RNA sequence: UAGCGAAAUUCCUUGUCGGGUAAGUUCCGACCUGCACGAAAAGCGUAACGACCGGAGCGCUGUCUCGGCGAGGGACCCGG
RNA sequence: UGUCGGCUCGUCGCAUCCUGGGGCUGAAGAAGGUCCCAAGGGUUGGGCUGUUCGCCCAUUAAAGCGGCACGCGAGCUGGGUUCAGAACGUCGUGAGACAGUUCGGUCUCUAUCCGCCACGGGCGCAGGAGGCUUGAGGGGGGCUCUUCCUAGUACGAGAGGACCGGAAGGGACGCACCUCUGGUUUCCCAGCUGUCCCUCCAGGGGCAUAAGCUGGGUAGCCAUGUGCGGAAGGGAUAACCGCUGAAAGCAUCUAAGCGGGAAGCCCGCCCCAAGAUGAGGCCUCCCACGGCGUCAAGCCGGUAAGGACCCGGGAAGACUACCCGGUGGAUGGGCCGGGGGUGUAAGCGCCGCGAGGCGUUGAGCCGACCGGUCCCAAUCGUCCGAGGUCU
């Protein structure tokens, strides 16, 4: 009975590792399996990461964006079977965890407040185009 | 959540700008109202010589809430502010072009007339 | 002196009755490894000592 | 009378713990016309009811003499 | 209701905190200390941590124990005599023992926080 | 009338076909039959179902004889299930099929000596104008001389919770026999470790 | 008389009309039918000034929908 | 014998506002009128006024009436009324007066008894002891709207628009739960200020609350969040519909008898429960007196099964009780792994005059959650406890 953990982790066979890295302070777009009137589609959602709530399974994350004058946020179950493809577009400096403070000043300052994490930027573009040539030959 | 005495913005061009919820139209004694619901409200201000003037008691349907809406598929979505659209007893917008995103919930309520004019059907 | 006021002088019979469970309960002691002195359970003792 | 609703209630103003309980301030209303008249100066309901009604009568009268002569 | 949390303490944050630190300083000074049953039990956990943290070495760990114990000479001793003595004695670096005495006046149950050996 | 014991192990959420569903996780290990009481031997039909293993030394009680009476490893706990004499010598999670709805009884968390407001979710009292004496206070309780007393069972503060609570019509989600696990529709009484029973609901 | 006037004065009275509000026995403008103003027990008015009394709006908020959690001093247990 | 209204908590009545059923209709259908049956449950938010009352806005299935000292001030409020001040109209020569107005105006920490909500101690239960139970009796719960399908059919000139049977969704309310969303999380982590100190720099503590301020936060508790409940169904019955049917050759639902028929009643569901002294039942364990009592009625030291004390400790808990563990051991505490929170420690190196910046680095630190390991601590021992009446 000393498996209180693993037990919860057994039904947790709904896991998914087809999902890149992304720490708060970097914009990212996700194609969600959104059902239209009756059919199914993949409405793209393009925004920055605000919250990341880690709790083993069901560990969700939030994404807020500007839309025609209004700001809209969305919380996504990380290992949700409806996250077709979560694509990274640009990473930046964190210096925070839950950065709701962007709500306050969502302007050209929010850009100079959220820098460009050249650290991960390099590691990303490099490891990408570097391991590509390896998978080639 | 939207209750009486609540100020909502106007996502359409009905001329209205801000309206205070007079009441939530639902069960005998509702308590709140979120995206998709319809509420009796009063215009607390409107564009000069608009289609609807200050003090007009109209019925409107929520389009955006500050309180995130839960999705059956575990998903969640929250807006920056609370707004709606002045409707007809025919449950159709008194105005046309309705700028500003909406919600997919409006779809299961028969307000497709809205969603068609709503650019960002999020 | 305020609202809370006893109505009647509690009969001396009821008083004692009240203090029924009021009686004490003798302490608990056991013989010790050192002397024959009676140490309280799970405890050391003066003029006795201990180990480890 | 069948169209005159009579309502009673606690008077308003001084009257010690009397007025507080001893209500009986009369107030009538002509349902079809929606014109009510009230009175709470006397210490007795009936005394007021008489006023209230008779007053209403006077009101309606002039309202009838109004249109009647208006025509 | 809500003791689902960890342990228990009296006084107020600042106080109880300084309390632990004080009983720590005093403890590492004499080794065998007498106090109340609870104060001991809690103090037990607190001290062991400092000892095991001292079991380490890096000056960071040092400066870390310098947040609780202030006396540089005292902490110095910890990284010299105290820690080594308990080498390879992972966990339970101290001992708690019930005393038969009872503080007069308040009837307090005394005890002992002994540095195992 | 299906019936099997188990304990609440925790709860997360799964994904049905393309929708999210919060579910609770129970553990229905093998429950050895101990005493199939017939109406002849008693007056009602039922079955004593054991549970967790035991240090044979702790069960030195006459329980030893009761266990040996059916010849079984000394379990820890055992209760009855009215109107239910199945088969074999042990019940399992195989009893429930993904789709059947079940009733689960548990022991609610004890909220100790809870206040009226907390207990029966009352209204309380004015936080502003009114005297800082009756914020969370039942206020009135009775009338004048008539009746002069208090209606028995009048909702008052006090020790509340930690009792027998039965939740109903929880649909059986994915059941994995591979580990004696069982998934249900989430909201289940009792903490993470309480002994609960799972029976057959009454839809019709 | 001037002036003021359902008034710190208007019983009928939530007078009537206009304004403010979704809705206003209160509030403001106005008429006069002043139960019961009115010229030094002063009349009408008035910048500024009140911990003075009334109405509205903005801002904001556990006042409220409606409550939840947390801290400490009591309460509670033991010794005096 | 504290007096309005308000708040809080309600409970009862039925002359029923709603939902339930039913008769008649000047009842086509829809909708309605009126009368009968029927409290089980429900019976909104707001503007104005001290108000009750009422008027009004928006809605509603409906926004019921009344009793309980027009329920409730040892539960609260104090706007009203009901002292002293003051004022206007006002009557009085006046002092003063006004169910005539206006402004202000001290509601008293300790519950003995009954009663009510919770919890324990004692005895009892004609052997002792452990586990599981029976359900007498009682408590809880009883609401409802909306779209569509049947079918735009029956009905109807038309506009409209059914019964019945079925499905789906929503409100309010109840119970329970932390997965998710959301909250708190008093030292979990970090940033920041003034200052005093350690130790000059770096680094670091106290204090600015009872956290100094701020950014964020697991477990826990929790609602805004999640699940589930009202029901089905059996039985009897209400007003009522009807049968056979005489009195009374006809007639009649009744006078014998019989059937159908309510959100109501009984049962069913859920919770308590043999102090059900009418003390129930089941399964299992231990068993003789060893001595006085001639009898009857009892006592005594030791025992058995088994329990208690003490100790570590708990989502259990004021206390006590409840629950597991107590070396034949993972009970807590420490240590290690993990989950989790924060968000690149310290030190050193590099760049820049410098504040700082870069790397070392998802680093360091790290409460409660999940699990492991005997380093610390549950060492040791004590008391109790049928030996079971008569026919
Ligand atoms: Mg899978
Ligand atoms: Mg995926
Ligand atoms: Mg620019
Ligand atoms: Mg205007
Ligand atoms: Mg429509
Ligand atoms: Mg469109
Ligand atoms: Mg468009
Ligand atoms: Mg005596
Ligand atoms: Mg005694
Ligand atoms: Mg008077
Ligand atoms: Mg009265
Ligand atoms: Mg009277
Ligand atoms: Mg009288
Ligand atoms: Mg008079
Ligand atoms: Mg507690
Ligand atoms: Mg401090
Ligand atoms: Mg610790
Ligand atoms: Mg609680
Ligand atoms: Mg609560
Ligand atoms: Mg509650
Ligand atoms: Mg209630
Ligand atoms: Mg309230
Ligand atoms: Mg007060
Ligand atoms: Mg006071
Ligand atoms: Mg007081
Ligand atoms: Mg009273
Ligand atoms: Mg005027
Ligand atoms: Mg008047
Ligand atoms: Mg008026
Ligand atoms: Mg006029
Ligand atoms: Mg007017
Ligand atoms: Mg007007
Ligand atoms: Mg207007
Ligand atoms: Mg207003
Ligand atoms: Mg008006
Ligand atoms: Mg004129
Ligand atoms: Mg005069
Ligand atoms: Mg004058
Ligand atoms: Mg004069
Ligand atoms: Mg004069
Ligand atoms: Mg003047
Ligand atoms: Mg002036
Ligand atoms: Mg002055
Ligand atoms: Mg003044
Ligand atoms: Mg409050
Ligand atoms: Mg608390
Ligand atoms: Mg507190
Ligand atoms: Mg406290
Ligand atoms: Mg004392
Ligand atoms: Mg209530
Ligand atoms: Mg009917
Ligand atoms: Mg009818
Ligand atoms: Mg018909
Ligand atoms: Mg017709
Ligand atoms: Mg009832
Ligand atoms: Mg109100
Ligand atoms: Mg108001
Ligand atoms: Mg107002
Ligand atoms: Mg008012
Ligand atoms: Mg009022
Ligand atoms: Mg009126
Ligand atoms: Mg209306
Ligand atoms: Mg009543
Ligand atoms: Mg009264
Ligand atoms: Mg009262
Ligand atoms: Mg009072
Ligand atoms: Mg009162
Ligand atoms: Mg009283
Ligand atoms: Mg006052
Ligand atoms: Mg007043
Ligand atoms: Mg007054
Ligand atoms: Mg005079
Ligand atoms: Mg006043
Ligand atoms: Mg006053
Ligand atoms: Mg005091
Ligand atoms: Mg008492
Ligand atoms: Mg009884
Ligand atoms: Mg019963
Ligand atoms: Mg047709
Ligand atoms: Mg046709
Ligand atoms: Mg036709
Ligand atoms: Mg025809
Ligand atoms: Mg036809
Ligand atoms: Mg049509
Ligand atoms: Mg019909
Ligand atoms: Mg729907
Ligand atoms: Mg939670
Ligand atoms: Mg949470
Ligand atoms: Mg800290
Ligand atoms: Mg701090
Ligand atoms: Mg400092
Ligand atoms: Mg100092
Ligand atoms: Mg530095
Ligand atoms: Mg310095
Ligand atoms: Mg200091
Ligand atoms: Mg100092
Ligand atoms: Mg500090
Ligand atoms: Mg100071
Ligand atoms: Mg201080
Ligand atoms: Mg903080
Ligand atoms: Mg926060
Ligand atoms: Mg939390
Ligand atoms: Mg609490
Ligand atoms: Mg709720
Ligand atoms: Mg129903
Ligand atoms: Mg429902
Ligand atoms: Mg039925
Ligand atoms: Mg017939
Ligand atoms: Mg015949
Ligand atoms: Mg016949
Ligand atoms: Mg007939
Ligand atoms: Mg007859
Ligand atoms: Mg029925
Ligand atoms: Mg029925
Ligand atoms: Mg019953
Ligand atoms: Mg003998
Ligand atoms: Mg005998
Ligand atoms: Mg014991
Ligand atoms: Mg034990
Ligand atoms: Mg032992
Ligand atoms: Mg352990
Ligand atoms: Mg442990
Ligand atoms: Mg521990
Ligand atoms: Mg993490
Ligand atoms: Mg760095
Ligand atoms: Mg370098
Ligand atoms: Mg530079
Ligand atoms: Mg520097
Ligand atoms: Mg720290
Ligand atoms: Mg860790
Ligand atoms: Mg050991
Ligand atoms: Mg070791
Ligand atoms: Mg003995
Ligand atoms: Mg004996
Ligand atoms: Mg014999
Ligand atoms: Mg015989």
């Amino acid at each position: 009975m000393n498996r209180g953990a693993l037990i919860k982790l057994v039904e947790s066979r709904y896991v998914r590792t087809d999902l890149p890295e992304f720490r708060p302070g970097d914009t990212v777009r996700v194609s969600y399996k959104v059902k239209e009137g009756n059919r199914t589609r993949i409405q793209d959602f393009e925004g920055i990461v605000i919250r990341i709530r880690r709790n083993g399974f069901n560990t969700t994350f939030t994404v807020r964006k500007v839309s025609y004058g209004v700001g809209v946020e969305r919380i996504f179950p990380l290992h949700s079977p409806l996250i077709q493809k979560i694509d990274i577009v640009q990473r930046g400096r964190a210096r925070r965890a839950k950065l709701y403070f962007i709500r306050n000043l969502s302007d050209r300052e929010i850009r100079r407040k959220l820098r460009a994490d050249r650290k991960r930027i390099d590691k990303d573009r490099a490891a990408e185009r570097a391991a590509k040539e390896e998978v080639q030959k | 959540m939207i209750q009486p005495q609540t100020y909502l913005e106007v996502a359409d061009n009905t001329g209205a700008r801000k309206i205070m919820c007079i009441r939530v139209l639902k069960g005998s004694n509702a308590k709140y109202a979120t995206v998709g619901d319809v509420i009796v409200a009063s215009v607390k201000e409107a564009i000069p010589r608009g289609a609807v003037k200050e003090g007009d008691v109209v019925k409107a349907v929520v389009v955006r809430t500050k309180k995130e809406v839960k999705r059956p598929d575990g998903s969640a979505i929250r807006f920056d502010d609370n707004a709606a659209v002045i409707i007809n007893n025919q449950l159709e917008p008194r105005g046309t072009r309705v700028f500003g995103p909406v919600a997919r919930e409006l779809r299961e309520k028969g307000f497709m007339k809205i969603v068609s004019l709503a650019p960002e059907v999020l | 002196a305020k609202h809370p006021v006893p109505k009647k002088k509690t009969s001396k019979a009821r008083r004692d009755a009240r203090r029924s469970h009021h009686a004490l309960t003798p302490p608990i002691l056991v013989p010790c490894p050192e002397c024959k002195a009676m140490k309280p359970p799970h405890t050391v003792c003066p003029e006795c000592g201990y180990y480890a | 009378m069948d169209e005159i609703r009579i309502d009673v209630m606690r008077a308003s103003g001084p009257g010690g713990q009397g007025v507080n309980t001893t209500d009986s301030a009369v107030r009538v209303v002509h349902l079809p016309t929606g014109i009510m008249v009230t009175c709470q100066d006397s210490r007795s309901q009936i005394k007021n009811r008489e006023k209230a009604l008779m007053i209403l009568r006077s009101r309606l009268l002039e309202m009838k003499r109004a249109e009647e002569a208006e025509r | 209701r809500h003791l689902k949390s960890g342990r228990k303490l009296n006084r107020h944050s600042s106080h109880r905190l300084a309390l632990y630190r004080n009983q720590a300083k005093s403890l590492l000074t004499h080794g065998r200390i007498t106090t109340t049953v609870p104060k001991a039990k809690e103090l037990r956990g607190f001290v062991d941590h400092l000892i095991h943290l001292a079991k380490r070495g890096d000056l960071h760990a040092r400066r870390l124990v310098l947040r609780d114990l202030q006396d540089v000479k005292l902490v110095r001793k910890l990284f010299d005599e105290i820690a080594p003595r308990y080498r390879d004695r992972q966990g339970g670096y101290t001992r708690v023992l019930k005393l038969a005495e009872r503080r007069r006046g308040d009837g307090a149950p005394l005890a002992l926080v002994e540095l195992v050996e | 009338m299906k019936g099997i014991l188990g304990v609440k192990v925790g709860m997360t959420r799964i994904f049905r076909d393309d929708r999210a569903v919060p579910v609770t996780v129970i553990l229905a290990g093998p429950c050895p039959v101990v005493q199939r009481r017939t109406p002849e031997k008693d007056g009602y039909t039922a079955v004593q179902l054991g549970f967790l293993p035991q240090n044979p030394k702790r069960v030195n009680r006459p329980l030893k004889g009761h266990f040996a009476k059916a010849g079984v490893e000394p379990v820890r706990i055992l209760r009855e299930i009215r109107d239910f004499n199945p088969e074999g010598d042990t019940v399992t999670v195989e009893i429930f099929k993904p789709g059947e709805r079940v009733d689960v009884t548990g022991t609610s968390k004890g909220r100790g000596f809870a206040g009226v407001m907390k207990r029966w979710n009352f209204a309380g009292g004015p936080d502003s104008h009114g005297a800082h004496k009756i914020h969370r206070h039942p206020g009135s309780i009775g009338n004048r001389k008539t009746p002069g007393r208090v209606y028995k069972g009048k909702k008052m503060a006090g020790h509340y919770g930690a009792e027998r609570v039965t939740v109903m019509n929880l649909e059986v989600v994915d059941v994995i026999p591979e580990e004696n696990l069982l998934l249900v529709k989430g909201a289940v009484p009792g903490p993470n470790g309480g002994l609960v029973i799972v029976r057959e609901t009454k839809k019709a």
